[PDB]
């Protein structure tokens, strides 16, 4: 159920003396990497990263590989253009960056549909939530603004994000179903670790989990205290699951009043743990 | 130009057992720009195996990479992941703890 | 599915 997204991030990266930039194209559903397109390849081609993508016939691979290749072109134009226009005398390897994409909810309707970019790591141009108007950064992008008002480039975007990008987000979902429509739930344990003659670290790990999304939360004995913990980002384990762990440095001796709590997709209920020496 | 400094973990996909085969994980994240020397190391020496993923970005911008390799851990073996980005004055060297 | 921005802008 729950809501889905299809997402693509494209970058691009100029590079002095070595000829043309960078152009790398990645495409996500929801937290798994689906294609990709990399401009450094010997052959450059759209391509799958997940095994389910191989159902995709020859026409798919071949219009995509079509469709990144006049991307990428656009992009080397670009960085040369904002080169001249920003005065950056001293040359230099220079970032433009894109992400589109679509949002749906759990009734498939669209709850955001995106088209966005960012010059050396910074807000350039995004098309609005009405998918109508723009937000410019500065006034090099209330130029590009103007040129995409003329162009109605803000009404093929959204046709796009309204009609295909649905469309193919609910294509994905079905050829990858088995992987993509799955919840695999944490695996969670708590470990000890001496830190001094008063107080010891206790680490409460979820590990093995999908999708991302996660809440881990120590107690004691009620009393929240999610602003005491050292709590690490979520991180791929690098074969479609997720970790975490979230850590509490309590006094020797108390380690059995603190509890860890978790919070996710596959848990109809809060998991509660407990250090078990 | 923006600079943002990487964010660094270090970690098996497995719980580590001495002896047993896993993966060893570097995840660079929270970085740009997206130029950036990752190395795994076993004991201060290059691991030449490493694979890593498609270079992808966050909400914020942001590029983050996994860097991994097939490994053995062991007891008297040290792992680490080398970073390097024009945000840092010198490599950053983050040492494998397995209970991390 | 990848769409173009094909012979647009700045």
């Amino acid at each position: 159920m729950g809501p889905h997204s299809l997402r693509y991030f494209v970058t691009a990266v100029s590079r002095p003396g070595l000829g043309e930039p960078r152009f790398i194209a990645v495409g996500y559903v929801d937290d798994t990497q689906f294609v990709r397109f990399d401009s450094d390849a010997d052959n450059p081609r759209f391509e799958p990263r997940a095994p389910w993508m191989e159902q995709e016939g020859p026409e798919y691979w071949e219009e995509q590989t079509q469709r990144a290749k006049s991307d990428e072109q656009w992009f080397r134009v670009s960085l040369r253009t904002a080169q001249r226009y920003y005065n950056q005398s001293k040359g230099g390897s220079h970032t433009f960056q894109r992400m589109f994409g679509c949002d749906v909810g759990s009734d498939w309707r669209l709850l955001r549909g995106y088209h966005q970019f960012a010059y050396d790591g910074r807000d350039y141009i995004a098309l609005n939530e009405d998918l109508k108007t723009w937000t410019a950064a500065d006034t090099a992008a209330l130029i590009t603004r103007r040129k995409w008002e003329q162009a109605g480039d803000a009404e093929y975007y959204r046709a796009y994000l309204e009609g295909e990008c649905v469309e193919w987000l609910r294509r994905y979902l079905e050829l990858g179903n088995e992987t993509l429509l799955r919840t695999d739930s944490p695996k969670a344990h708590v470990t000890y670790h001496p830190r001094s003659q008063v107080d010891v670290t206790l680490r409460c790990w979820a590990l093995g989990f999908y999708p991302a999304d996660i809440t881990l939360t120590w107690q004691l004995n009620g009393e929240d205290l999610t602003q005491d913990m050292e709590l690490v980002e979520t991180r791929p384990a690098g074969d479609g699951t997720f970790q975490k762990w979230a850590a509490v440095v309590v006094p020797l001796g108390k380690e059995q009043n603190y509890t860890c709590h978790v919070h996710h997709k596959g848990l109809p209920e809060p998991l509660t743990l407990r250090w078990k020496p | 130009m923006i600079q943002r400094t990487p964010k660094i973990q270090v970690y098996s996909r497995h719980p580590a057992e001495n002896g047993k085969s896993n993966f060893l994980n570097c995840y660079v994240s929270g970085f740009h720009p997206s130029d950036i020397e990752v190395d795994l190391l076993k004991n201060g020496e290059r691991i030449e195996k490493v694979e890593h993923s498609d270079l992808s970005f966050s909400k914020d911008w942001s590029f983050y990479l996994l860097y991994y390799t097939e490994f053995t851990p062991t007891e008297k073996d040290e792992y680490a992941c080398r970073v390097n980005h024009v945000t840092l004055s010198q490599p950053k060297i983050v040492k494998w703890d397995r209970d991390m | 599915l990848y769409l173009v921005c094909g012979e647009r802008g700045f």
